[PDB]
C-alpha cells in the first residue's frame, strides 16, 4: 500500500536538490500525488495525509507520531526518504467511518 | 485559542530555563510530546482526538518555514501551529483537532 507511495516519491524527488521557494510546492504536489495514491485505494475511511521536507544541515533529529484512538480500526503508515541534501517524510493516517 | 495558548504554556513549562540538548533530547522530546498529548487529553476532551507534530531545533538563523498540505474530513478536523524560540531552543508544534 505504501510501497507504491515510496516508488512514487523516489520517482518524483529522487536525487534532486533543495530549492526553498518551491519546497512547500513540492510538498503540495506530493500531497496531491499521495492523494491520488489514496484515491486509487479509496478504502471508505477518514484519511489524513501529511508531508515533511527538510535540508540536511547537520542537526540530529528523531520523529514519529501518536494518538489515542480505536486501536483496531485506526492506523498509521509511513515512508521516509533522503538524498544528499534533503529528507522527506510522508505519513497517512486511517480513522474509521 | 485558549487550548493553543495553554499548549504554548505547556511548551514553556517544559522548556523554561532550558536549552536544546542532543544528549537530554531523546527523553526531553519524549517528555515534550507526551506532555502535549496529556494536555490535549486532559479536561477539554469531548469525544475528540489530537494528532501531534513537534520540531525542536538549535539556533542558527538561516531561512526556515513550515507548511503542511493535507486532505481531511472538513467539519470535524481542525489545525493550528505554534512557534517559539529562546536563547538556544527553537520549538514548533502542530496540532490537529479531530473527532474521535
Amino acid at each position: 500500500v505504501d510501497t507504491m507511495v515510496r516508488e512514487s516519491i523516489v520517482a518524483a524527488i529522487g536525487d534532486n536538490q533543495f530549492a526553498h521557494n518551491k519546497i512547500d510546492s513540492w510538498s503540495n504536489n506530493i500531497v496531491e500525488g499521495c492523494l491520488k495514491r489514496l484515491a486509487a485505494m479509496n478504502k471508505p475511511f477518514k484519511y489524513i495525509v501529511t508531508t515533511n521536507l527538510t535540508q540536511k544541515a547537520g542537526a540530529g533529529l528523531h520523529a514519529a507520531s501518536c494518538a489515542r484512538w480505536n486501536e483496531k480500526t485506526d492506523g498509521k503508515l509511513t515512508v521516509q526518504w533522503e538524498n544528499n541534501t534533503m529528507i522527506v517524510l510522508v505519513s497517512v493516517y486511517w480513522l474509521a467511518v | 485559542h485558549k487550548v493553543q495558548a495553554v499548549l504554548k504554556q505547556v511548551l514553556k513549562e517544559r522548556i523554561e530555563k532550558q536549552k536544546y540538548d542532543p544528549v537530554k533530547g531523546a527523553q526531553i522530546s519524549k517528555q515534550l510530546a507526551d506532555d502535549l498529548r496529556e494536555k490535549v487529553k486532559a479536561l477539554g476532551y469531548d469525544r475528540y482526538k489530537l494528532v501531534i507534530q513537534v520540531t525542536v531545533g538549535q539556533k542558527q538563523g538561516q531561512a526556515m518555514r513550515i507548511i503542511s498540505r493535507c486532505l481531511w474530513d472538513q467539519t470535524n478536523d481542525n489545525f493550528a501551529s505554534e512557534y517559539y524560540e529562546n536563547e538556544s531552543m527553537y520549538c514548533v508544534c502542530q496540532v490537529y483537532g479531530l473527532y474521535y
